[PDB]
RNA sequence: AAUCGAGAG
DNA sequence: CATACGCCTCTCTGCTTATCGGTAG
DNA sequence: CTACCGATAAGCAGATCTCTCGATTGCGTATG
């Protein structure tokens, strides 16, 4: 008899939390890393097959790369939206950057300011919604290659 | 002082699934008491009528039972609601009656109204107009100017 | 702070606003407290206290 | 991937999720393959009436449901195809539909397949035994309505599974 | 090919040539409805198959 | 500790295959007793495992080179061993004077490998284990340069020693393609036994030969009975 | 400006009242199909977890997911399904007007 | 993502658009101006590729959003580049609508009644009107005629939208369908063929040059003809540059905006915004955030990313003809070195050929040129490892484990074996409740090492505490203090949430791929086990999953919430899933020992003494487990009774059924038959055939048919009878029915075999 | 991080 | 002789496209 | 007569589960 060299030391393998890739914010890949397993294409067709929408829901969106992000309901946008720079004793509020124009421009507090100390007043209509990451790094890519995508809100 | 029905889409906590109203007002509207809303902007201050929506279309009003939809991902319902703001409103140009508690040379330490702070600056009962208001500060406030 | 728990999502307008009444005046400032208390946020509601004695009689 | 959105609709025909219809009823019956175990094992039904009875309690599943309309419909139909006998199908009539075409197949107790029929009364042609054609004929028309694809069940999903796994056990092509 | 003429460009991306299915959605300024699952999937949205099929409501006892 | 076949080819001699022995005579039982090995797992005695029955360790080797910033006359930055900056004795605790580790240390996540005095920063760095498997060292191999030059030391290799026992979960074949993951560590006491005294070390299911149809298996247990008999 | 969310909201609430069916005209299953039963008993469990009221004695129980199939048994659960169809339309079955099995 | 933050908003549709060159200057932190991308003393470079306006970068505070690197969201910026190039995703469409165009009358060279009749078409399309799109083409029946043709097409047209607006047909958005999307894009795909296949102009009579490509970033136009040319005089392959193309469709565009409009929107465009040709040409590039262009550390070496170096390589080639066009002026007065001026003319148009190929680089790689090429913005989501299939349909996932499987025929069928290491480590956060807090504050106490306990505890704030480096008088503090009154107004409404360990009372997903069909996916109970670290599963649920004890591994995915919880327990759970949808055949039941077993236990010549029989039974069922019915074991009289009582083994069948099957119902009166002919039993045998009634075997044996991969077995009729889950129960049941025989009467093979 | 190589079901 | 900066060849479907003539203005 | 077109064999674009390890990473020439 052989004892072969497939020990269950070198094969099992279990993460709670842990590292994140930087641009998906989604579990690594590996063990030795500490990252996730793949719950695939074909293991989602699965998912659905059974009808149990929320275990789909689970292992694709909420323990993956749920984010609260926000999103300007005024120009339909993910990633145009910034958070204000404070002044003294204020609060940062989170506005939009391409529904805003110049308060220097057009000739009291609907005014924020950004970092590099530029003054506006405009879009600050943004509402926060539950999307991956992914979808913030597809409309980065999108938008480099000169596509826009208008997300609609369900409250206007 | 002006009453302004607004409607608003507040979500409600599986905690008060027993008390709608309640609920609704001490999750939504004490928050909003004596602070300048981007609404009307004076101290909110009373929230008469608040009446609850109902996400079904064929409801007769008057009912005691009202249903609350639920967000497919966690337990707490979100819905449409109305209520009557009631806010006071004091803006640029307006008189305004207050006193005097502490005063300094260079920038006054007194409480219009007999609470709400206040300051006197250095370029700048009684009726005096208003400059400007003050809301991105700590509290409520609006500085002097008598000039005329 | 001010998450969905305490913030509504939207407070859009549907009418503009109407004053009210003298009569209007001294109808709340004795039927508050009785509709309301009759918590930790109590340290910033004792205002109204100064608001009513401002429209009544002396602060 | 094509067939991964068409679902029952809650009118129990089936339609992809942009809509459109691709059939009105899942295989022409409604029958959900699970449920379709022991549907025209009618010996089978009969030796356990009694045990089947406690779980298709018609005291409990009568009241909130129509028990006259479509058996009436049924009866009617079945004498009409049974009276036009044999012809070549591009010959007989069209007056009379398949009763859960016009009936609810969930709401109107009764209203069952062709086939399910004909082969239940072929069946209960035996006469041979308590257990009368009138009780066995009601739990078998209840077993029916509880034999149907709940709405919404991911039939394009389960029938490209169905279609692509036994794949793998693989002069016409 | 057999799948050109459905309203949900995201199944299409996905499937394959994602590009040419970006291109003839963009052109057309089609408004992807997010009702296929590929689509909720893309978004993050419940699916409407199965447990998604209809929503929940909770009758209050008080005014 | 490995064990020459009974049941060996005539090849095993001729190709000296003695030096290097893969496994072990096993007393194997085709027997259906357990329930836990039917599709295709195996049962290992659990008294047999617990007296030397296919123990094994594993070597790993881990590189220290400290040239990783150092480059083609650029200063020595970093010097094995501890300067006079502050660091706590639980490091000297698991590590020798010069900043190696001694040999034979029990070592885990967390533990210093070995520490240095950087020159630039003014403080002690350490190395941990990168492994979340207990180990021992085996051997620390100073490295230095084949060139008439000489320089400091900044490349060791470190040779790391872990207790590889067989657990349940792990590969056990026969020589016939008969392999199956041991399901359980059968304690001797609930074994089978015979009138002879003996619980057989390994417990396969006879239903794995019909359809793989090894005859070989059957004769290979009977030659090796009659053999060590 | 206050007036034009008016006409969105008379717009959209007369949408949705079109929708609807008269709590008499609906002509779907009685039965509750295992895929409500699923989210009905899912929800309320949530709801539960999240310190919602219970009207049933606990027996003794930790599982917010049994405490929600008791209830169920009891049928004391404050939720209404609402069966969308192939165009849209609403069909607000309540707890106790389905049968189960 | 967390129960106890709810989100008020929430995505209804998306719809794509062109980003306009104006919005993304008036969007834009800043500009991009010098390639280099970062200087020495590692520092970011105002106007580079890293400036702080991009975004947080390295503990360097956004000087846009002014967040660090955890707060930072990004902010996006854009290159202006001088030479409008061409978008490489729509090169065709430009290549359609260029061509087929008249530059004379500036109009297509197609009559325009033509162009009306399917500009009419497409209106009509848009709302679904798919007949009378067809019925337009009855008005058929020379410039008051055509201008008669028109306005009879158009008030034909604006009727038939109005009369389905009116009828219901309809709505304002417009109804678009699969056979709506089949007509349109048939419709606008013969209007671009008859549009690309027209010689002179026909709407003024003029010939306009023909135009050629030698693939993208690629244009040039060519010369009339001998006889063309005189056509041209009495009706009245040179390169052409990227501006050109734009300022010739500018004007066309303009022309046929009505055609435009009802081209480019499949849906009746309610914003009515124009249709500018500039929507082709990329003016400005747009630059991902810092957070989306990061390096990374791999040891010591750095990489610069591959966006960077194609963003800074387009900018290089940008300051090239900025600063080229500086030295163009020095020639601009002194108009005597025109050949010199004409090979800095040649060397500015082989730099506008250069950028263009350099952005159609960074969006396609293989829309560049030239024979390791850097992936490009196509090629990161286009194909199985791209984004959409590898980041978006199918995702890495927390709480979810994986390890090797072996067989543990002592849990029941719904359950699995998991493991002490995956108990300590897979985790579920629990909200504290008053019907909790007895065993939450006892996992707080334990902590992270002793299951069943807690690794975390969230505060009611949301803020996380970690009970992994505590003392146990620290976590009994914390415990004590667990469930307590929020003073913070805030967060009035919410309570702790305590991520205890997994106990027997979850559920699991359990997963062997490749998932060929959906009942290789189910839910089990999970039962924990101090045994080695290996997940332990029954032997029915092998046949499910395919899966054998060879060295298989299946991945373990904990679901944590209970709307996930209570989907995989009803839906998805391995009990409710006896049969496949395949045919409606069963796929579970015992396998091979305990089939060889039955053929045994259930053969005739087999019979067990009191205390045999009595030990069998108990051992199969276990009151104290839940397997019987009657609250107390209930028995069966002896076959035999004199000399001695002896039982049966068909007796110990039905005495097994008459346990499990609930009390006051019928036992299951079965008909059927097995794998076994009667002629291997001997002359008179009847056991081919097995008579089931009221609950008892009473002829032929128990066998494969009867439990596994058969039909119309005993247990096949105990489903259809009492459902799945008493079916289930059985299949448990003779499982450690048949296990426990088995040890005691031993099965085995040999050469006398 | 990709490429190449070894394997597992 | 270290250090630093850029130039370079054995599948199948389904839609790019045919050369030429039929045949009414 | 010839343009409108309706149909005749060829060039190219895009196809053909999950996992765990280890090793390595193109060169030429110019200034000090
Ligand atoms: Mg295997
Ligand atoms: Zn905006
Ligand atoms: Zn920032
Ligand atoms: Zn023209």
């Amino acid at each position: 008899y052989q004892r072969l060299r497939h020990m269950v030391n070198d094969k099992f393998q279990v993460r709670s939390t842990g590292p994140v890739n930087s641009l998906t914010m989604q579990p690594v890949k590996g063990r030795k890393r500490h990252g996730g397993i793949r719950v695939g294409e074909m293991e989602r067709d699965a998912l659905i097959g059974h009808g149990t929408s929320f275990l789909l829901q689970d292992r694709l969106l909420n323990s993956s790369d749920y984010t609260q992000a926000s999103v300007c309901r005024e120009c339909g946008s993910i990633l145009t939206t910034q958070q204000s720079v404070p002044r003294i004793g204020s609060i940062s509020t989170v506005c939009c950057r391409r529904c805003s124009m110049r308060f220097e421009d057009a000739k009291d507090s609907q005014i924020w300011e950004d970092g590099q100390g530029n003054k506006f007043v405009g879009g600050n209509e943004t509402t926060t919604v539950a999307i991956p990451f992914v979808l913030k790094y597809l409309d980065s890519e999108l938008s480099a290659m000169g596509i826009r995508l208008r997300y609609n809100v369900e409250p206007k | 002082i002006v009453r302004v029905p607004i409607a608003l889409y507040v979500s409600l906590a599986p905690m008060y699934l027993e008390n709608p109203l309640q609920g609704v007002m001490k999750q939504h509207l004490n928050p909003l008491v004596m602070k300048y809303n981007n609404k009307v902007g004076g101290v909110v201050l009373g929230y008469e009528g608040l009446k609850i929506l109902d996400a079904d279309p064929l409801s007769k009003e008057d009912t005691s039972e009202k249903l609350i939809k639920i967000t497919p991902d966690t337990p707490f319902g979100f819905t449409w609601c109305h209520v009557n703001l009631y806010v006071w409103q004091p803006q640029v140009g307006d008189v305004l009656e207050g006193y005097i508690f502490i005063q300094s040379a260079s920038h006054i330490g007194l409480l219009i109204h007999d609470a709400f702070n206040a300051s006197i600056k250095k370029n700048n009962k009684l009726r005096f107009t208003v400059r400007n208001v003050h809301t991105t500060g700590r509290v409520v406030s609006v500085d002097g100017t008598l000039i005329s | 702070t001010a998450t969905t728990l305490n913030t509504p999502v939207v407070i859009h307008a549907t009418q503009l606003p109407q004053h009210v009444s003298t009569d209007e005046v001294l109808q709340f400032l004795e039927s508050f407290i009785d509709e309301k208390e009759n918590t930790n946020l109590s340290s910033s509601i004792s205002q109204l206290k100064r608001i009513q004695r401002d429209f009544k009689g002396l602060p | 991937k094509q067939l991964e959105g068409v679902h029952v609709s809650y009118d129990n025909s089936i339609r992809d999720a942009d809509g459109t219809l691709v059939q009105f009823m899942y295989g022409g019956d409604a029958i959900d393959i699970t449920k379709e175990s022991h549907m025209t094992q009618f010996e089978f039904c009969l030796d356990n009436y009694y045990a089947l009875l406690k779980k298709y309690n018609p005291s409990a599943l009568i009241e909130h449901l129509d028990v006259e309309s479509a058996l009436k419909y049924s009866k009617k139909t079945l004498k009409y195809r049974k009276k036009h006998s044999k012809e070549p199908h591009y010959k007989q009539s069209v007056k009379y539909d398949p009763v859960l075409a016009k009936y609810n197949p969930a709401k109107y107790l009764g209203s069952v397949s062709e086939n399910f029929q004909d082969k239940l009364e072929s069946f209960l042609d035996k006469n041979s035994k308590g257990v009368n054609e009138k009780k066995f004929r009601a739990l078998m028309q209840l077993k029916y309505m509880r034999s149907l694809i709940n709405p919404g069940e991911a039939v394009g999903i389960i029938a490209s599974q169905s279609v692509g796994e036994p794949s793998t056990q693989m002069n016409v092509t | 090919q057999g799948m050109e003429t459905s309203t949900s460009s995201f199944m299409k991306m996905s499937y394959e040539t994602t590009c040419q299915f970006l291109t003839k959605a963009v052109l057309d300024n089609e408004r992807e409805q997010l009702d296929s699952p590929s689509a909720r999937i893309v978004v993050g949205k419940l699916n409407n198959v199965g447990t998604g099929s209809f929503d929940v409501l909770a009758k209050v006892p008080n005014a | 500790t490995g064990q020459t076949p009974i049941v060996k080819a005539n090849l095993y001699d001729d190709y000296g295959m003695d030096n290097f022995p893969n496994g072990f005579n096993a007393v194997v039982a085709v027997i259906s007793y357990t329930g836990y090995d039917m599709d295709d797992a195996m049962i290992i005695n659990k008294s047999a495992d617990e007296r030397g029955f296919g123990y094994g360790t594993m070597y790993k080797t881990e590189k220290v080179d400290l040239a990783l910033n150092r480059n083609r006359g650029d200063p020595i930055t970093q010097h094995f061993g501890f300067g006079n900056d502050e660091w706590p004795k639980e490091w000297l605790e698991k590590l020798d004077e010069d900043g190696l580790p001694y040999i034979g240390t029990y070592v885990e996540e967390g533990d210093p490998i070995c520490a240095y005095f950087d020159d630039t920063l003014n403080k002690t760095k350490i190395k941990t284990y990168h492994s979340s498997e207990p180990a021992y060292i085996e051997e620390v191999n100073l490295i230095g340069d084949e060139s008439n030059k000489f320089q400091e030391l900044q490349t060791v290799s470190i040779k790391y020693r872990i207790r590889r026992t067989p657990q349940i979960g792990d590969k056990f074949s026969s020589r016939h393609g008969q392999k199956g993951v041991c399901s359980r560590k059968w304690p001797t006491i609930d074994m089978p036994f015979s009138e002879t005294g003996i619980q057989p070390d390994i417990i396969i299911n006879p239903h794995a030969f019909p359809s793989r149809m090894t005859i070989g298996m059957f004769v290979e247990s009977l030659a090796g009975k009659a053999g060590a008999l | 400006g206050p007036e034009d969310f008016q006409q969105h909201e008379q717009i959209r609430r007369k949408t949705l009242k079109e929708k609807a069916i008269p709590k008499d005209q609906r002509a779907t299953t009685p039965y509750m199909t295992k895929y409500e039963r699923a989210r009905i008993l899912g929800t309320r469990a949530l709801q539960i977890s999240m310190n919602a009221p219970v009207f049933v004695d606990l027996e003794g129980e930790t599982d917010p997911l049994r405490i929600a199939m008791k209830e169920l048994a009891e049928k004391k659960i404050p939720l209404v399904i609402r069966r969308y169809l192939p165009d849209g339309s609403f069909e607000d079955w309540s707890v106790e007007e389905l049968i189960v099995d | 993502m967390d129960i106890s933050k709810p989100v008020g908003s929430e995505i209804t549709s998306v719809d794509f658009g062109i980003l306009t060159a104006k919005e993304i200057r008036n969007l834009s932190a800043k500009q991009i101006t010098n390639p280099t991308v970062l200087d020495n003393l590692g520092h970011p470079v105002s106007g580079g590729l890293y400036d702080l306006a991009l975004g947080a970068f390295l503990r360097n505070l956004c000087s846009t959003c002014g967040l660090d690197e955890k707060f930072c969201p990004g902010h996006q910026g854009h290159i202006e580049l001088p030479v409008p190039c061409y978008n490489p995703l729509f090169f065709n469409q430009l290549y359609i609508y260029l061509r087929a165009s008249c530059l004379f009358c500036h109009h297509f060279r197609l009559k325009s009644v033509e162009v009306h009749r399917y500009a009419c078409k497409l209106r009509l399309l848009q709302y679904g009107l798919i007949d009378e799109s067809y019925k337009l083409d009855e008005i058929t029946l020379s410039s008051t005629l055509l201008n008669e043709l028109k306005s009879k097409r158009s008030e034909y047209v604006d009727m038939a939208i109005a009369k389905a607006l009116s009828d219901g047909r309809t709505t304002e958005r417009g109804s678009f369908t699969a056979t709506v999307n089949d007509e349109r894009k048939k419709l606008v795909h013969e209007f671009h063929k008859k549009l690309l296949s027209r010689g002179k102009c026909d709407n003024c009579g003029m010939f306009s040059p023909k135009f050629r490509k030698d693939g993208f970033t690629k244009i040039f136009e060519t010369a009339l003809n001998e006889k063309q040319i005189t056509n041209n005089r009495v009706k009245g392959s040179t390169y052409i540059l990227s501006t050109e193309v734009k300022n010739i469709l500018d004007t066309v565009f303009r022309k046929e905006q009505c055609v435009l409009q009802y081209v480019f929107h499949s849906r009746p465009n309610l914003s009515r915004k124009l249709v500018k040709a500039d929507s082709f040409f990329m003016d400005v590039l747009v630059v991902p955030p810092t957070r989306f262009r990061l390096p990374s550390k791999l040891g010591e070496e750095v990489h610069e990313n591959s966006q960077n170096q194609l963003l800074s390589k387009v900018l290089t080639t940008s300051l090239l003809i900025r600063d080229l066009n500086d030295d163009l002026s020095k020639l601009q007065k002194d108009k005597v070195s025109l050949e010199d001026r004409r090979v800095i003319f040649s060397r500015l148009m082989n730099a506008f050929v250069t950028i263009q190929n350099d952005v159609n680089a960074f969006i396609d790689s293989t829309k560049a040129q030239g024979r390791v090429p850097i992936p490009g913005v196509k090629q990161a989501l286009e194909k199985k490892e791209g984004l959409f299939r590898k980041h978006m349909m199918g995702k890495r996932v927390n709480y979810a484990a994986r390890s090797v499987i072996s067989p543990d025929p002592n849990i029941e069928t719904n359950e699995i074996g998991v493991p002490p290491v995956f108990a300590v480590k897979l985790t579920y956060p629990e909200p504290v409740t008053a019907y909790n807090i007895a065993e939450l504050r006892q996992a707080v106490i334990n902590g992270p090492d002793k299951w069943p306990g807690a690794t975390q505890i969230q505060n009611e704030d949301g803020s996380l505490v970690s009970l992994i480096g505590m003392s146990v008088e620290q976590r009994k503090a914390l415990a004590n203090q667990l469930l307590t009154p929020s003073s913070n107004v805030s967060t009035h409404t919410l309570n702790k949430k305590v991520y205890r360990h997994i106990k027997n009372r979850d559920v699991v997903l359990m997963n062997r791929q490749p998932t060929l069909h959906k009942a290789s996916m189910m839910g089990h109970k999970v039962r924990v086990l101090p045994n080695e670290k290996t997940l332990r599963l029954h032997y029915a649920n092998t046949g499910a999953y395919n899966a054998d004890f060879d060295g298989d591994e299946m991945n373990m995915h904990f679901p944590q919430n209970e709307n996930a919880r209570a989907e995989a327990l009803n839906l998805a759970n391995t009990d409710s899933q006896y049969l496949t949808p395949t045919s409606g055949s069963p796929v579970r039941g015992l396998i091979q020992d305990h089939i060889s077993a039955g053929v045994w236990l259930t053969s005739k010549d087999s019979f067990f003494t009191r205390e045999q029989y009595q030990q069998y039974i108990y051992g199969c069922i276990r009151p104290e487990d839940g397997h019987t019915t009657r609250s107390k074991i209930v028995t069966l009289p002896p076959t035999i009774f004199k000399p001695y009582p002896l039982w049966t083994g068909k007796q110990i069948i039905t005495t097994v059924l008459l346990n499990v099957t609930p009390p006051d119902m019928p036992g299951i009166n079965l008909i059927s038959k097995n794998k076994i002919k009667n002629e291997y039993w001997g002359k008179g045998s009847l056991e081919n055939e097995v008579l089931f009634k009221d609950g008892a075997l009473l002829c032929g044996i128990l066998d494969k048919s009867q439990y596994g991969a058969s039909k119309y077995g005993i247990v096949h009729s105990l489903h259809e009878v009492y459902g799945p889950e008493v079916a289930a129960k059985v299949l448990s049941v003779l499982g450690r029915l048949f296990t426990n025989y088995i040890t005691a009467t031993a099965f085995t093979c040999g050469m006398d075999d």
